[PDB]
């Protein structure tokens, strides 16, 4: 099996039109892995999850509670 | 507090089985801790190597050679190791200044962190930014940053001020909003609606100027007061 | 205008010292790991190459984009909301910026983790949540709120009361619009603003022609061409010519690297720098004074730049 990348020449991994996070990340967005039975797949990462604000000139927005999210650095 | 009680108190928890299970954590401590014993053995192996000189045991050229060429010889090796040293000190010096600019990031954050309460964002950790707690791990520090991060939502017609008389009130702290009918001006990062009164609304300017202005009657704290 | 990340570029520790040759690939074993710990740390940069890009850009969890339709109050973005046209999608100034700054021995670049038009969804998704959500998208998810709402809370926090947005609100408009067109004249015409940039490229590019030139050099071996002193002599003369090559091409090295292991780590700050003002600049407001520019701050808008970003204060 072969690919063709922006990186280089890929082999021995599957293409995928889907889009998912990045994995195993490679080159030019090419993020490889290994979900898929199982194979190598490649496909476009898609930087983030997809949203769209939902924005009007009189629309806000105000939380009406919260978390604690205690953090490790 | 006491639903904070208890955020905090699982938070802490599940702190624990991330790192009971994990190992990508630590990493940045861990590839620190490996980058040097990587050097060193690096820096151990090339004793061994020849050089380009007749062996790398420093006395098994002495038994071979009568000194004079000895002496041609074991400068590749010596100018192999020496050189072989500088390249260690350099890699030491270059990354003891990525260190060295780490500390500061932790003798930042231990002390404008843990010691104060950071303003500045994201540099506590993601959302506002409560307090934090220093842990100490091998070669490193593991700050916990106990973060306040809000949740539920809810939409809301909002105005950027009020006309009550043709003045126009706008909020002292806080924005106006309305679930769609009555006018409640509220705090910004967490929803407690309150009556509109005078005391929450400071009078300025007047009505034909604002953009977006709209109509309400701000209630006066004082005329009930009044009657009497 | 800061650099944030410089070229990823690889090396080959063995043919750019010995061009095609195993005569002269024996005599590199015996250096040993010089060859290998090269390529140990030419990766240690080209690794965070992609860190230093990843933690400046993505912030932001979810790439936002703009509602359809722009009424922020005045204010006109047209300028640095991306440009639908393009295919590369690039807010109209982005394009600027890309015009301005601008495969032999062993010597590689590898290509950028992630490609422009990633990044440039990135500062979409940072600048146009910037609008709408103001700075709430940096402590949770994005919350909507009406930009001219906002203003008056990026005065209260220079400790100007809001009324004084509302009421100047039109003229505000005006001189930020205004302010913008400017930025465009400014950048427009002088190649010594992004000078920075430039200068890291250059660096780079010109680190390279000069390790490059080195395989021209004798080093006191009698030539630079390895095949030579491999043709003309019997081997046990060829063991010590090679090795002045060897050593130089080595010694030449050795010195490239440590140039990068550097000026990476110049980066390397830098990139934190930027990191720091597209964390607290970008999505907050900055109390820090002259960190976000000579005067109170109200918001910054990231622009990407190539290897670098560029703020609006
Ligand atoms: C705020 O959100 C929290 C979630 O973090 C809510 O917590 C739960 O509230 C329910 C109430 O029906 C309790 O039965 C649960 O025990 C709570 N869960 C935890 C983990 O404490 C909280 O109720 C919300 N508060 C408001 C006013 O909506
Ligand atoms: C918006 O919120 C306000 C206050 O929470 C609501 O005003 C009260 O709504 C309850 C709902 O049954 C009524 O019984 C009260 O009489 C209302 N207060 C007054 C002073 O009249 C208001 O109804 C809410 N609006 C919506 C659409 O939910
Ligand atoms: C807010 O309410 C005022 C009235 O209290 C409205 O002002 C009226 O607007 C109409 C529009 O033509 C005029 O004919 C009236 O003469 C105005 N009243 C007065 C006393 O001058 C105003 O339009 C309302 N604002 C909004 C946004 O609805
Ligand atoms: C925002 O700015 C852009 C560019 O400055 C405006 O686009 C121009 O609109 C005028 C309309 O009078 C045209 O004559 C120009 O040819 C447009 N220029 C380009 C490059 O398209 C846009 O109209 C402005 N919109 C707002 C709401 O301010
Ligand atoms: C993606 O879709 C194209 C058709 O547009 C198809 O040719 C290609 O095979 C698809 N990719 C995969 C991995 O099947
Ligand atoms: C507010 O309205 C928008 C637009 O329909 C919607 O996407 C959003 O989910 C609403 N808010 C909540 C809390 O559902
Ligand atoms: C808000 O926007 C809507 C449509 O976008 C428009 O009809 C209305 O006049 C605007 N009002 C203000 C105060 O911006």
């Amino acid at each position: 099996n072969v690919f063709q990348t922006r990186a280089g020449c890929l082999i021995g991994a599957e293409h995928v039109n889907n889009s998912y996070e990045c994995d195993i990340p490679i080159g030019a967005g090419i993020c490889a892995s290994y979900q898929t039975s199982q194979s190598i797949i490649a496909y476009t990462m898609s930087l983030g999850a997809e949203n769209s604000v939902a924005y009007s000139n009189n629309s806000i927005a105000i939380p009406t509670n919260f978390t604690i999210s205690v953090t490790t650095e | 507090q006491k639903l904070i009680a208890n955020q905090f108190n699982s938070a802490i928890g599940k702190i624990q089985d991330s790192l009971s299970s994990t190992a990508s954590a630590l990493g940045k401590l861990q590839d620190v801790v490996n980058q040097n014993a990587q050097a060193l053995n690096t820096l151990v192996k090339q004793l061994s190597s020849n050089f380009g000189a007749i062996s790398s045991v420093l006395n098994d050229i002495l038994s071979r050679l009568d000194p004079p060429e000895a002496e041609v010889q074991i400068d590749r090796l010596i100018t192999g190791r020496l050189q072989s040293l500088q390249t260690y000190v350099t890699q030491q010096l270059i990354r003891a200044a990525e260190i060295r600019a780490s500390a500061n990031l932790a003798a930042t954050k231990m002390s404008e962190c843990v010691l104060g309460q950071s303003k500045r964002v994201d540099f506590c950790g993601k959302g506002y930014h409560l307090m934090s707690f220093p842990q100490s791990a091998p070669h490193g520090v593991v700050f916990l940053h106990v973060t306040y991060v809000p949740a539920q939502e809810k939409n809301f017609t909002t105005a950027p001020a009020i006309c009550h008389d043709g003045k126009a009130h706008f909020p002292r702290e806080g924005v106006f909003v309305s679930n769609g009918t009555h006018w409640f001006v509220t705090q910004r990062n967490f929803y407690e609606p309150q009556i509109i009164t005078t005391d929450n609304t400071f009078v300025s300017g007047n009505c034909d100027v604002v953009i977006g202005i709209v109509n309400n009657t701000v209630y006066d704290p004082l005329q009930p007061e009044l009657d009497s | 205008i800061l650099p944030v990340s410089m070229t990823k570029t690889s090396v080959d520790c063995t043919m750019y010292i010995c061009g095609d040759s195993t005569e002269c690939s024996n005599l590199l074993l015996q250096y040993g790991s010089f060859c290998t710990q090269l390529n140990r740390a030419l990766t240690g940069i080209a690794v965070e190459q992609d860190k230093n890009t990843q933690e400046v850009f993505a912030q932001v969890k979810q790439i936002y984009k703009t509602p359809p339709i722009k009424d922020f109050g005045g204010f006109n973005f047209s300028q640095i909301l991306p440009d639908p046209s393009k295919p590369s999608k690039r807010s109209f100034i982005e394009d600027l910026l890309f015009n301005k700054v601008t495969k032999f021995n062993g010597l590689t670049v590898l290509p950028p983790l992630l490609t422009d038009e990633m990044i440039a969804q990135y500062t979409s998704a940072l600048l146009a949540g910037t609008i709408t959500s103001g700075w709430t998208f940096g402590a949770g998810a994005a919350l909507q709120i009406p930009f001219a709402m906002q203003m008056a809370y990026r005065f209260n926090g220079i400790g100007v009361t809001q009324n004084v947005l509302y009421e100047n609100q039109k003229l505000i408009a005006n001189q930020f619009n205004s302010a913008i067109g400017k930025i465009q004249d400014s950048l427009s015409s002088t190649a010594s603003a992004l000078g920075k940039l430039q200068d890291v490229v250059n660096q780079n590019a010109q680190a390279l022609n000069t390790l490059v030139k080195q395989l021209s050099s004798n080093f006191g071996a009698i030539s630079s061409v390895l095949n030579d002193i491999l043709s003309r002599l019997d081997p046990p003369e060829a063991e010590v010519q090679i090795d002045r090559l060897i050593t130089g091409r080595l010694q030449s090295l050795q010195t490239y690297v440590t140039q990068q292991l550097i000026r990476a780590a110049e980066i390397r700050a830098s990139a934190n720098l930027a990191a720091t003002k597209m964390s607290e600049c970008v999505l907050g407001q900055s109390k820090r004074v002259d960190f976000c520019g000579k005067g109170y701050h109200l918001m910054s808008f990231p622009q990407s730049a190539p290897h670098g970003v560029v703020f609006l204060h």
